[PDB]
């Protein structure tokens, strides 16, 4: 019950509210003045219970009607203020809003923080309740926001300000209202909220954050959000606005990492240095330094990688003297991938022709591509060795050499463009293998280029009726992955015409799946323009109509997180009815690629995939491991590996094959000794089937990629920056792997080399302002945010001290433990430039 | 000017020289003269080098003008482990 002070205050409140019965002149001003005074005193204090509000439980009906009849001036406004404060505690949402709306304006700050928050919530509720039928109510709510937002800004309440500004769908005022000490908080809030908000508000929020960062001149972050938006005009605007040459070099490094090559005018000083950095010619050299820091110059051999000295030699000296072709292809992939990018191998460099001569047709192409893939990012160094094998006796393997070129020029660009020159006279080659090699090399060398000359040169291949189905598919995929995430009308129209003119009998083959691929590869991350795409694709008949629609639906929403598209895809998967299950497989890959945008969505996609596996039909069971591989590329999560190990022994050969490839992709480059042991056990168990052995050895090569210093992650910048080229590469490999026997185990091993398009390295090489390497002590650990929305860089814990260059595993980041240097980019990934601290004093 | 080109010749990184160099050349000469002049300018074996021009493969029997060469055109220089004809015969012999 009450107290003496409480009872006296209750009596005073009751007297003040009861005096309003009649219309005496000295009632409305005195009583409302007293109520205003008490309410303001209680509300403008600590969060203590508002004692006047607790005591006040009257009815305002008489108060509302008298409001209607008495004092059209300020007294009704005082009454409105009082009833608004009273109804903030009660449930009078619309009335409580309109009391502040039409009553005494004064200011929302004069009431209290809680009153401001409640008014903000009610304003958001009304705005969501108000449609475009009338804009009369919108303007006063906007005026309320005009004062609500600065209140939150000045009282560290940026949460409510940002939320309200997202409800009203208007975010322009953040440009003119954000302070120096609060830009990071709101910017991080937006860059985290963009992933979960659906279309089209995510793009508006992204451009709002872009404008904020431009206003505060945080140019690297502006570049990050510009690549998030995937629009070149604002990237060019940021490039022009960058007046600091060190920031220019940093943004060139990040552009090269993302693979975005924008033409630079000669008006910008130091054009040559920026161009050569963006071409990423230096990377290999740094990689070499990397390797000579870890004493891993010496390349490995497949015999030691398989560890034959440990396998139980049940048949000794009688069952291993025969060298089958398929195991030779697997050993080529191993003695490639494992030793790749180190500039040397002990079996393909000194005994090349002898090795290649024990391969047949497809083995020739695979080994020729692996010869270039054993030396990465050295265009001249790679081609100096590739030319002789291009001059080979078996001119059919010439195409393979082109792959080598295309696999050597990957991740780099030259002014003279050796790849374009070398393949310009070979693209029009009538031989199917020659044209295939030419187009594949051109695509791999020019991933993400979007250069009009190469696209125009690739156009006539689609209209060539002579060109075979697999030539058409490889051409379509190369065109798509040269024009990743651009919605190029030229390529879209060309592929649409090619598929429209294609016959059903010729469409029934597996390679026709690669026709939507490039089309889909033209529309990565842009789901707005795909209504016309689906309308155009609706002309073709089912089932391939549904197949193409599903594939373009995946490609449109790559990482979008649109749960409605995932619901449609899950409905497709759950429909229990050969080619009919292709739709379900593509939809499963769609759930994977949409959910990999967000960590939460991905981890729930894990549970959905488990449910699909334990309760799905054979086609879904085959499809899921590819999805699991897509979800966690180069992220050896133990639960995923355990599920894949459980299903590697399944009685369905396709399911086991897909599970093995999922081991290879998920644990790629992590050098996981547990994964290596499990793969050795799988090789021992599957020692009889050539296909299982081939794919398990491929998985071992993938997991020993670069001796553990290479990753296939399509994500960068704390996994927030997507990579269109890498996403394209994994998409091609996975959709080809939807049919392992006909494509992977058939005539199309070269498709595996598309993963090298996604081949991106991990280091911590630190450069000075002049780009010389600089050893800096670095604190490396997990980025587990021990705070909420404090704006912290996840507050790296699990500390370990390192000297650069350093190797960072997936999910573990780094920070500068020394204040002597300041990084231009606060995200310590890849090559960075540290400016000497001017604030530090000796 | 005066029917000449300042060709931007790009040497391989193995030869520790300037990555990009300027060479003052004419246009009426043939690809053989082109490779010979690069070889004599930057100290390479003429039969052990391949030259890449204007995003096209050099036509050794066709002059520079008719193979697309123009002013300010890049020129990749690639070392050969074995000479062009020598590599052709060496590899094609092994069958």
């Amino acid at each position: 019950e009450l107290s003496e002070e409480d009872k006296q205050l209750q009596d005073e409140l009751e007297m003040l509210v009861e005096r309003l019965g009649e219309k005496d002149t000295s009632l409305y001003r005195p009583a409302l003045e007293e109520l205003r005074r008490q309410i303001r005193s209680s509300t403008t204090s600590m969060t203590s219970v508002p004692k006047p509000l607790k005591f006040l439980r009257p009815h305002y009906g008489k108060l509302k009607e008298i409001y209607e009849n008495m004092a059209p001036g300020e007294n009704k406004r005082f009454a409105a203020d009082i009833i608004s404060v009273l109804a903030m505690t009660m449930s009078g949402e619309r009335e409580c809003l309109k009391y502040r709306l039409v009553g005494s304006q004064e200011e929302l700050a004069s009431w209290g923080h809680e009153y401001v928050r409640h008014l903000a919530g009610e304003v958001a509720k009304e705005w969501q309740e108000l449609d475009d039928a009338e804009k009369v109510q919108r303007e006063p709510l906007l005026t309320l926001v005009k004062e609500i937002v600065p209140y939150n800004m000045a009282h560290n309440a940026e949460h409510e300000a940002c939320d309200l500004l997202m409800e009203i769908e208007q975010v322009d005022m953040l440009e003119k209202d954000i302070d120096e000490n609060a830009y990071a908080k709101v910017c991080l809030y937006l860059t985290s909220c963009v992933n979960y908000v659906p279309e089209p508000e995510n793009s508006a929020l992204l451009r709002c954050a872009l404008g904020v960062f431009r206003k505060f001149s945080r140019f690297p972050e502006a570049l990050r959000l510009a690549l998030m938006l995937n629009d070149m005009e604002l990237v060019e605007d940021i490039f022009t606005s960058c007046k600091d040459v060190v920031v220019q070099k940093q943004m060139a490094f990040m552009l090269g990492r993302h693979g975005v090559f924008l033409e630079l005018s000669e008006d910008v000083e130091e054009y040559e240095d920026l161009t050569e950095i963006m071409s990423n010619v230096q990377l290999n050299s740094n990689f070499l330094a990397l390797a000579r820091e870890l004493d891993i110059m010496e390349p490995k051999v497949p015999d030691d990688i398989y560890k034959t000295h440990l396998e139980n030699n049940r048949f000794g000296g009688s069952g291993s003297q025969v060298d089958s072709a398929r195991m030779n292809l697997a050993s080529s992939f191993v003695n490639g991938f494992v030793n790749a990018a180190f500039g040397q191998d002990k079996l393909l460099t000194d005994d090349g022709n002898k090795w290649l001569y024990k391969n047949k047709d497809h083995g020739m192409l695979s080994a020729a591509a692996s010869l270039g893939m054993i030396l990465l990012w050295d265009v001249d160094g790679g081609l100096t060795q590739i030319d002789k094998y291009l001059y080979s006796s078996e001119d059919y393997i010439k195409s393979g050499a082109l792959l080598a070129c295309g696999i050597v020029n990957s991740g780099v660009r030259n002014e003279c463009d050796p790849a374009l020159a070398l393949l310009s006279d070979y693209v029009l080659h009538n031989s199917n293998t020659m044209r295939l090699g030419s187009i594949f090399g051109l695509g791999l060398a020019y991933a993400g280029s979007n250069r009009e000359d190469v696209l125009t040169l690739l156009l006539p291949v689609m209209g060539d009726s002579k060109s075979s189905m697999e030539v058409a598919g490889v051409t379509a995929l190369a065109c798509g992955m040269i024009a990743v995430g651009s919605c190029n009308g030229d390529v879209t129209s060309t592929i649409l015409q090619t598929i429209m003119e294609k016959s059903e009998t010729e469409l029934k083959d597996t390679y026709a799946r690669w026709l939507p691929l490039g089309l889909g590869l033209n529309h990565l991350g842009k789901g707005e323009a795909i209504e016309a795409i689906l309308a155009a694709l609706e002309v073709v008949s089912e089932p391939f109509r549904s197949f193409a629609n599903t594939l373009v639906d995946v490609c449109a929403y790559a990482g979008s997180g649109n749960v409605l598209k995932v619901q449609q895809l899950l409905h497709i998967c759950s429909e229990h009815f050969a080619d009919m299950g292709a739709h379900q497989g593509v939809a499963v890959l769609g759930i994977a690629l949409i959910a990999m945008g967000e960590e939460i969505g991905a981890e729930m996609a894990l549970r959905t995939f488990g449910h699909l596996l334990r309760y799905g039909e054979p086609t879904l069971r085959r499809a899921v491991p590819l999805a699991l591989a897509l979800i966690s590329v180069s992220n050896p999560r133990l639960n995923i590996l355990d599920t894949l190990s459980k299903f590697s022994h399944d009685a369905d050969p396709e399911v086991s094959y897909n599970s093995i490839f999922a081991m290879g992709m998920v644990g790629s480059g992590t050098n996981n000794a547990r994964l290596a042991a499990m793969l050795r056990q799988l090789a021992q168990y599957h020692a009889k089937d050539p296909n299982n052995l081939f794919m398990v050895r491929l998985a071992q090569g993938l997991t020993h990629l670069g001796k553990g210093t290479l990753t296939l992650c399509p994500y960068h910048s704390d996994r927030q920056l997507m990579s269109q080229v890498a996403v394209a590469g994994l998409l091609t490999v996975l959709v080809s792997f939807l049919d392992v026997r006909n494509i992977i185990l058939g005539k199309s091993h070269y498709v595996l080399y598309g993963l090298v398009a996604a081949m991106q390295p991990r280091m911590l090489v630190t450069f000075d302002e002049e780009l010389r390497p600089l050893p800096v002590s670095v604190r490396v650990g997990q980025a587990v945010d021990v705070v909420g929305q404090a704006g912290k860089p996840k507050t790296i814990t699990g500390f370990q001290t390192h000297t650069t260059p350093v190797l960072l595993a997936h999910g573990e980041r780094a920070e500068l433990a020394t204040e002597e240097f300041l990084p231009v980019t606060p995200i310590l990934e890849g090559f960075v430039i540290l400016r000497k601290n001017p604030n530090y004093d000796l | 000017t005066t029917g000449i080109a300042t060709i931007e010749v790009f040497l391989p990184p193995r030869l520790k020289k300037d990555r990009k160099n300027l060479l003052e050349t004419r246009l009426h000469i043939t690809g053989r003269e082109l490779r010979s002049k690069i070889a004599e300018t930057f100290g390479l074996q003429e039969n052990y080098i391949k030259i890449v021009i204007n995003k096209k493969q050099l036509q050794l029997g066709k002059t520079l003008e008719e193979q697309g060469v123009a002013h300010n055109v890049k020129a990749m220089v690639l070392e050969l482990k074995q000479s062009e004809e020598d590599a052709r015969k060496n590899f094609q012999l092994e069958e």
